[PDB]
């Protein structure tokens, strides 16, 4: 490509058919193409067979993701603000039920306005803003009306670095291929430098403006928007101006005090979010760790060093193309920032850090689901990028004789094992509870599998969570009740309009769900593993790298030689973790209202949004359809003519995506070929088609428009399932 | 083995290739020329060294064993040679035969292409019934 | 009285296909064109893009149409 | 007047419906807005489905029971626009999306290499294609069927 | 390595297990696998479904014989 | 500036200037007239 | 058939045409005039698997094989092992 250059050009090529590998997009028609360009539009295999610019491309098309979550936020701060709610649902919580968003009432929409609190018509929130916002050590809704602006203005300027990035000159080579330092410098003050930050507008400004809320009030008739500088006055209800200490150290008295944070662990009784006397702590005591760490160090040193006999000689040389790889240094990540979402999941639910959080059942379960296909929808990635390493990345093979050269010297091996591993479970983990039906329905429980008829009897307890809620007795100071309320030893209490977390019991109908998460996580990965380890070489094919990571199949010889590559294996990856999550949010809230979710009156007699329902009737597997889809959903199926009617009028569509689906993963090819011209021939009659030769599906596009559809249909389904069954009873 | 060590191509380890059935049937096995000490690719999943001897590494399946050019002559190299062994001697001469590289003239030695009539109208089916006696065995 | 209307609905549907289905085998295995030409069972194949589209006219009719009333209904 | 019942002129069960549903509407005895100026089923939601009286217009329709309204068009007691006065619409609409679908295509494959000239929109729309459709007067229903679009290019 | 299937003969002594089930699904597709005549082919459908209505009456008897001794008439 | 016989250009999805709007222009008729279901004539 | 896939074309000259395919086609057999004169359509093919590889590349102008085979060893698919 001219046109023409290099040098002796500014000229920009807007006109002349092409562009993308060279007997390109030809000047002869096609459609296949407009497929292409979208697709594959980010690569490298083309663009140019240097790495330098898309390390460059990469640091900028980058920049245009936080500018963006940047434009958003902001309409969510705005909307969070002059679409109120948030006003009026902070002097008056436990007993709103909030909103951001509202119609317009063009054609039919209103249904989908119904009041939500502070005296207004809208549609609610599974998005807990309105939570964060607690923090807000002034309140007013104009103001958030500036962190709103104030999020505009990083976006225009956090966008602008990336015009003054890839289209400026841009850097090179060097400065990321020198990466001595990355982390230092990240980890020690961002990272540290926020957390850190973070504290100081953490216990300054919100703790004392929630230390004075968590009772009564009306906004303004609380906290100014200068009110805490110098002042250090209102700050003496919430600790001394250190009265006589200078700057840590000990040479100290106290005769009766320690500083904030004085370490809590359980729930305010009037506001359960977990104490925040804490919360700056904790952010304190993280930061220094960062603040000291991120002072390692310039770097291969470290990994040259600990080898040993079976061990990884390549562990030693564990890649100069660490510096050279992006979709490998990506690939790592995705499992970690992935695998680094799902664990959010847990101290989540079973440890709250915002205030107003499960008496907010809905409000915070939305997230430990959304949070979780996060968990999932990043780590199949994690594998597919791996993939797209261990096929091509590096120039040549100067790489060699190490850690992975080993491990794929084992290969019909690692995954040898994994996979009886499986069939072990599933047997063990899955015909367990068809057990049951087939014996429950021949019906003699004497012998089930039970929480009671298989010897297990009243008790689970004496484990490890029995010794988690009954620690602050160890090298543990201790703190009134553990760390998450949800462990087997004492307290009860827990809020004043609804419920929140305790105990949460186990034994079996815990026990085997537990182990069926195994078998779904141990098959899901089978496959990934298998899958990114025999990227490029095999005794099916061995001529197997070749063209790319993708290719439809090799072609119909070798018995079927079909599915094989590896695109694919992240293919069949994902139709398994949609499971994999799908059945792990099934668990937790037909356990979390099965038990916990429920409710306090007189004599505290705990009610549950389900009296234990779950007891003997999930371990029947029919009891998941019983006791969980055919008994809740009977909101999804009458919430028509309402309020939220948008899930039960979704719920029809989207459980009609997923039922299109099969159509794109079930068929043939040459067939809507076969077919697409028949049509191309009546088009011809009338004179009306061929420009632009129409085109079936890219065998692997059809692939593509199967998954995500079965994905994004089979999803949503539940996402309205779930939003009906925690707004509106539970 | 080793009372009768006989190497050539370098490796260490794998659970890849060869295993029971290239003994109680076939055997197939690829043999080849090199400059100086270089690191190689291998099928199977691997990789290893070269140097000399006869570079003589024996290979499962045939289809394994010829890969050993759709990168190994992106290598260097005129002359790479696979033969076939049993376990029991000869018929099957498999690089052996006459010239080499599929893509010159010496003999024509099967192929054809046509069958009866060539590619011409046959949306004719399938004719006669299948019965000894009419040319329908090629 | 409704378990029996439809293993007679099951089946019936069931076969049709597999009418339609040793009805494109008499193509292939048997069926002559020489031996069958200008003759009303070719023709039938000769004129045959038209047919499959003219039929296809009808599914995309009747596709999002009734698909219209029924999410509208809806 | 056929199968289901008559119009609006009377339709006791399509009252009913007026009633109890929308005016449940109500069902917040008040929910507050005493003077207030936002919170608006209070007008209309509810008067804009609901001035809709003991009128709709009139428009005869049938309404069965439960008295939703069906609609028959067989052209006649009264009910002939339920398909026609807004079928030959759907029909005028389309044909002069296609009318011009057969020509911002049929003005190109041509002149010099017009091989894709159509991701990009050589006037959009159309923009000179474009009325051709109000600008036909029976238009197709001729000249597609004598020359041009004539036989002979069949 | 050796020979068995009876009536083909590419799926005879093919080594895999493609040998059976490939085996289980041949058997009624008469015209033109090995064993075959247009002789041949139409009698070994005749004499086949011969073994037909033979299996309806089978399933008759049975349904009027699950009836007559218990099971309410 | 555009006189006889075709005319300049535009995007791969003018389209999305084309559902939105136009289009868009019909809810607009979807509220002068807040209803359908037949309709008087002019 | 055996292997009885018919890639033939008219061609049969193979430069910057077709070559790839795991042993099955040692051709180059010149028949007494086709331009580039080298032709037909295989050469034994009692050795190797089942592609279409065989086509992908320069012409066949027709069909382009597959599996078209049925009578199928085990040499004839990777696993006879
Ligand atoms: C006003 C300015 C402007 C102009 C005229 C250009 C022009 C160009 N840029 Mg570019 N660029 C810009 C601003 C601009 N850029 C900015 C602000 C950034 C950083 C944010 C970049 C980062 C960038 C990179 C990495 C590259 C270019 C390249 C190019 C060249 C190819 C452009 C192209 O066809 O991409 C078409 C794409 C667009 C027009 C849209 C850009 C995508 C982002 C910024 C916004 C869209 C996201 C949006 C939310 C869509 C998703 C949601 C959807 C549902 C609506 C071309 C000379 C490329 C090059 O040098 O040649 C190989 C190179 O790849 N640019
Ligand atoms: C940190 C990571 C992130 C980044 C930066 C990348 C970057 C890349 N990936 Mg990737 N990937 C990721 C995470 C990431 N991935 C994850 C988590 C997965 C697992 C699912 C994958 C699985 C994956 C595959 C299989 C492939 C890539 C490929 C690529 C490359 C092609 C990008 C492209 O052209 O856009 C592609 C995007 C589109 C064409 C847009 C279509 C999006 C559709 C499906 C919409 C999604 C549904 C949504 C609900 C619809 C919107 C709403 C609608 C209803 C209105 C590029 C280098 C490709 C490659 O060939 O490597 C060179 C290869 O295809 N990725
Ligand atoms: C009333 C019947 C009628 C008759 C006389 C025939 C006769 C024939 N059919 Mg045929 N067919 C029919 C109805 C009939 N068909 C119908 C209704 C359909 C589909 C609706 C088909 C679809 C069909 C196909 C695809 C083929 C034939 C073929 C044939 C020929 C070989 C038979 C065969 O392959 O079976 C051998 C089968 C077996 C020995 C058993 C395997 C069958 C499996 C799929 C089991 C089916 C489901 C089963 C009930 C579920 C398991 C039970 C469960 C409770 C455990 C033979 C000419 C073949 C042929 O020669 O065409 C070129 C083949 O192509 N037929
Ligand atoms: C419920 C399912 C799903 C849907 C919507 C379809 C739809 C269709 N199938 Mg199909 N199919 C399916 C599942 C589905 N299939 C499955 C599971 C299988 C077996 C595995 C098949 C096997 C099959 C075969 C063999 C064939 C079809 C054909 C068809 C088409 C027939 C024409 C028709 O019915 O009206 C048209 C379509 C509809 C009524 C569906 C809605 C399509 C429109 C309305 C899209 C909506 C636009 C929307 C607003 C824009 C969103 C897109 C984006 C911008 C966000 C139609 C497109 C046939 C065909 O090709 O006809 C020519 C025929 O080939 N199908
Ligand atoms: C300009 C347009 C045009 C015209 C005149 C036609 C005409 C026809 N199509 Mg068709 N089609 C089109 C575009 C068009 N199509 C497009 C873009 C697609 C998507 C691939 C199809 C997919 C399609 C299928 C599957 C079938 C037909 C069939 C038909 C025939 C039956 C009519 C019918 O019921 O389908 C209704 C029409 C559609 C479903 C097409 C939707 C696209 C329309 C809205 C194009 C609108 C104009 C477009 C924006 C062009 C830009 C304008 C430009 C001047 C600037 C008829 C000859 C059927 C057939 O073969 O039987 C004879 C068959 O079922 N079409
Ligand atoms: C979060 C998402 C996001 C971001 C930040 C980007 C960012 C980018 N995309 Mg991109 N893209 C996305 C989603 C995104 N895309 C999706 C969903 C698709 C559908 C497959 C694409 C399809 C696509 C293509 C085909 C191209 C890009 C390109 C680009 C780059 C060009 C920037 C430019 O030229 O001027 C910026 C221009 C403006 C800001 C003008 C305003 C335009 C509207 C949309 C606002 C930029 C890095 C171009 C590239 O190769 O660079 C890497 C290339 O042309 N994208
Ligand atoms: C993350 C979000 C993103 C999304 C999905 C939305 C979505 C919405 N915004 Mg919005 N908005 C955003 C970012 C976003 N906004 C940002 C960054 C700003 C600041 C510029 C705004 C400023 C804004 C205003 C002023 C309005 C909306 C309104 C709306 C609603 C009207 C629909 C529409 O935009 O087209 C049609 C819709 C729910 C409208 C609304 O809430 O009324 C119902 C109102 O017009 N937005
Ligand atoms: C890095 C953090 C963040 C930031 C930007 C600030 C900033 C400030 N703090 Mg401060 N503070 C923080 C975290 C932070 N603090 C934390 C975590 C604690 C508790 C451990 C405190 C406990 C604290 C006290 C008791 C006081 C301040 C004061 C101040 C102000 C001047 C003295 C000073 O600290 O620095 C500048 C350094 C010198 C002037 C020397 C200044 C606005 C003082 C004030 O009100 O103004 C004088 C004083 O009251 N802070
Ligand atoms: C295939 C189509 C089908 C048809 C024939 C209709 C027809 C109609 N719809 Mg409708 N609709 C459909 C599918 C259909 N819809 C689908 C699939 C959906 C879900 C996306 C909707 C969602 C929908 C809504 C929300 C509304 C309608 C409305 C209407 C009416 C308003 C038309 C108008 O304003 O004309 C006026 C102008 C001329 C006649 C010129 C009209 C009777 C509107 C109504 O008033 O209820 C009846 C209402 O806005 N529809
Ligand atoms: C149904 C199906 C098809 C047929 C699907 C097709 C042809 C979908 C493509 C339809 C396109 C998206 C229509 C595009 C037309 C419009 C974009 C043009 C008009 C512009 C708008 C204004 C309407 C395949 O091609 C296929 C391929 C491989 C495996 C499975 C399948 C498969 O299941
Ligand atoms: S290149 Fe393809 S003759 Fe030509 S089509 Fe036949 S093998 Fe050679
Ligand atoms: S197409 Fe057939 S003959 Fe040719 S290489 Fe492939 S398998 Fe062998």
């Amino acid at each position: 490509l001219v046109d023409r250059d290099p040098i002796k050009t500014s000229f920009e090529q807007w006109a002349k058919p092409g562009h993308f590998s060279r007997t390109i997009a030809k000047g002869p028609d096609t459609t296949t193409w407009i497929w292409n360009l979208h697709a594959d539009a980010h690569d490298f295999d083309s663009h140019t067979s240097d790495l330098e610019e898309i390390s460059r491309k990469v640091f900028s098309a980058h920049f245009g993701q936080l500018s963006i979550i940047f434009l958003w936020l902001s309409g969510m701060y705005f909307h969070g603000a002059r679409f109120s709610n948030y006003e009026a649902w902070l002097n008056d919580p436990t007993h709103i039920g909030p909103s951001a968003q509202v119609v317009w009432p063009i054609v039919g929409q209103e249904i989908l306005n119904g009041d939500v609190g502070g005296g207004f018509r809208g549609i609610q929130i599974t998005s807990g803003f309105f939570q964060i916002w607690r923090a807000s050590g002034i309140t007013s809704e104009l103001q958030l009306y500036c962190t709103a602006i104030g999020a505009l203005v990083f976006a225009g300027l956090m966008l602008f670095a990336g015009w003054f990035h890839y289209h400026k000159a841009a850097p090179k080579l060097a400065w990321f291929q020198d990466v001595e330092s990355m982390l230092n410098h990240h980890l020690a003050g961002l990272l540290g430098l926020g957390s850190l930050s973070w504290a100081r507008h953490q216990v300054h400004v919100s703790l004392p403006i929630n230390q004075f809320l968590n009772a009564g009030v009306d906004p303004k008739e609380i906290p100014l928007p200068h009110e805490f500088i110098l002042n250090r006055d209102l700050l003496a209800q919430l600790y001394p101006s250190f009265a006589e200490g200078a700057t840590p150290f000990f040479t100290l008295n106290w005769s009766k005090y320690a500083d904030f944070l004085t370490f809590r662990g359980g729930l305010d009784p009037l506001t359960g979010g977990l104490w925040l006397t804490d919360i700056a702590h904790h952010h304190l005591a993280i930061a220094i760790l960062f603040l000291i760490a991120g002072h390692m160090y310039r770097i291969k040193d470290i990994l040259e060093a600990h080898k040993g006999p079976f061990t990884g000689q390549g562990h030693k040389g564990l890649y100069e193309i660490l510096t050279t790889s992006w979709h490998a240094q990506l690939s790592i990540n995705l499992a970690m920032l992935g695998s680094l979402t799902i664990v959010v999941a847990q101290h989540m639910y079973s440890m709250p850090p915002y205030p107003y959080l499960a008496t907010d059942y809905a409000t915070q379960l939305s997230l430990f689901t959304h949070h979780m296909w996060i968990g999932g929808f990043l780590i199949v990635g994690a594998a597919a990028h791996a993939a797209i390493f261990m096929v091509r990345d590096y120039d040549p093979t100067t790489r060699y004789n190490d850690l992975l050269d080993r491990v794929l010297r084992h290969r019909d091996a690692i995954i040898s094992h994994l996979n009886w591993v499986c069939i072990f479970l599933g047997f063990h983990s899955f015909g367990l509870y068809i057990h049951n039906d087939t014996m429950s329905a021949l019906g003699r429980p004497q012998d089930m599998f039970s929480d009671t008829a298989i010897q297990l009897q009243p008790v689970f307890a004496q484990w490890i969570q029995n010794t988690h809620a009954l620690a602050p007795g160890t090298t543990a100071p201790g703190a009134t009740a553990s760390t998450s309320l949800t462990w087997g030893g004492g307290d009860l209490v827990a809020v004043g309009n609804k419920v929140a977390l305790l105990p949460i019991p186990l034994g079996t109908a815990d026990f085997l769900v537990h182990h069926i998460h195994a078998f779904t996580i141990h098959v899901t990965v089978l496959i990934l593993l298998k899958g990114v380890l025999f990227a490029r070489s095999s005794r099916l094919i061995p001529d197997k790298a070749n063209l790319g990571f993708r290719f439809p199949c090799d072609g119909p010889g070798r018995g079927g030689t079909c599915q094989v590559s590896a695109w694919d294996h992240v293919f069949l990856g994902l139709f398994w973790m949609y499971n994999s999550i799908s059945v792990v949010i099934f668990h937790f809230s037909w356990k979390m209202q099965s038990d916990v979710w429920g409710t306090i009156n007189d004599q505290g007699v705990v009610t549950h949004i389900t009296a234990g329902n779950f007891a003997q009737s999930s371990i029947t597997i029919n009891g998941w359809l019983r006791d969980f889809l055919w008994a809740q959903a009977s909101q999804v199926i009458q919430s028509y003519g309402s309020s939220l009617s948008a899930y039960g009028l979704f719920f029809l569509g989207a459980h009609f995506v997923w039922a299109f689906s099969l159509m794109f993963l079930f068929s043939g090819r040459g067939y809507w070929q076969e077919l697409i011209e028949s049509i191309v021939w009546a088009h011809n009659k009338l004179k009306v088609a061929p420009a632009t030769q129409p085109r079936a599906l890219s065998i692997v596009q059809g692939r593509a428009v199967g998954v995500t559809h079965y994905l994004l249909g089979g999803i949503a389904t539940t996402w309205a399932f779930f939003l009906a069954r925690i707004i509106a009873v539970g | 083995e080793l009372d009768p060590n006989t190497p050539s191509p370098i490796f260490a380890g794998s659970t890849g290739g060869l295993l029971r059935k290239a003994q109680v049937e076939e055997f197939y096995v690829i043999t080849w020329e090199s400059p100086k000490e270089q690191i190689f690719e291998m099928p199977t999943g691997g990789a290893a060294i070269m140097r000399e001897g006869p570079n003589l590494l024996k290979l499962a399946r045939k289809e394994q064993c010829l890969a050993l050019g759709t990168r190994l002559r992106s290598k260097y190299k005129i002359k790479y040679q696979f033969y076939r062994v049993f376990p029991s001697g000869e018929v099957q001469y498999l690089h052996p035969k006459d010239g080499v590289y599929p893509e010159k003239v010496n003999p024509g030695r099967q192929g054809v292409g046509l069958n009866m009539r060539s590619i011409g109208k046959n949306v004719s089916p399938i004719e006669v019934k299948f019965t000894g006696k009419q040319p329908y065995d090629l | 009285q409704a378990a029996l209307y439809t293993h007679h609905q099951y089946i019936a549907g069931f076969i049709m296909t597999g009418a339609f289905a040793h009805g494109p085998i008499f193509f292939i295995r048997d069926y002559n064109p020489e031996q069958n030409a200008d003759n009303v069972l070719a023709r039938m194949l000769e004129h045959k893009e038209a047919i499959i589209s003219h039929l296809s006219w009808a599914s995309l009719f009747l596709g999002f149409h009734t698909l219209g009333l029924y999410v509208h209904n809806d | 007047d056929i199968a289901g019942l008559t119009p609006c002129k009377e339709s006791k069960q399509f009252a009913k419906r007026e009633k109890q549903a929308l005016k449940k509407l109500q069902a917040s005895l008040k929910l507050y807005a005493d003077d207030s100026a936002p919170a608006l089923a209070i007008k209309a939601t509810m008067e804009k489905t609901k001035k809709r009286f003991d009128n709709y217009g009139k428009y005869g329709l049938l309404c069965g029971s439960d008295g939703l309204p069906h609609l028959i068009v067989s052209g006649d007691q009264r009910h002939w626009g339920e398909f026609i006065t807004p079928g030959i619409l759907f029909l005028y609409i389309a044909g002069w999306i296609g009318w011009v679908g057969r020509s911002y295509l049929i003005a190109i494959r041509d002149e010099k290499k017009p091989t894709q000239k159509e991701i990009i929109i050589d006037v959009p729309l159309a923009s000179s294609l474009l009325f051709r459709g109000f600008s036909w007067p029976v238009a197709a229903y001729r000249e597609l069927l004598n020359g041009e679009l004539v036989d002979n290019n069949f | 390595a050796l020979r068995i299937p009876r009536f083909s003969q590419g799926i005879a002594q093919d080594p895999t297990t493609r040998r059976i089930w490939f085996g289980i699904a041949t058997a009624h597709d008469f015209e033109s696998h090995d064993d075959i005549t247009e002789g041949r082919l139409y009698q070994n459908i005749f004499a086949s479904h011969f073994g037909q209505l033979a299996i309806i009456f089978l399933w008759t008897s049975g349904n009027l014989f699950h009836v007559a001794w218990q099971g309410n008439f | 500036m555009r006189d006889f016989k075709t005319y300049l250009s535009v995007a791969p999805v003018l389209s999305t200037l084309w559902f939105g709007s136009l289009a868009g222009l019909l809810i607009e008729i979807n509220r002068f007239f807040p209803d359908a279901l037949t309709f008087p004539f002019f | 058939m055996s292997h009885s896939v018919k890639i033939y074309d008219t061609c049969i000259g193979c430069t910057q045409c077709v070559r790839a395919c795991p042993t099955d086609v040692l051709e180059m057999i010149p028949w007494g005039g086709c331009k580039a004169k080298q032709i037909a359509s295989a050469p034994r093919t009692e050795d190797c698997v089942g592609c279409k590889r065989c086509e992908s590349a320069c012409p066949t102008d027709f069909l382009s094989v597959r599996v078209y085979l049925w009578h199928e060893t085990t040499r004839s698919m990777g696993l006879a092992y």
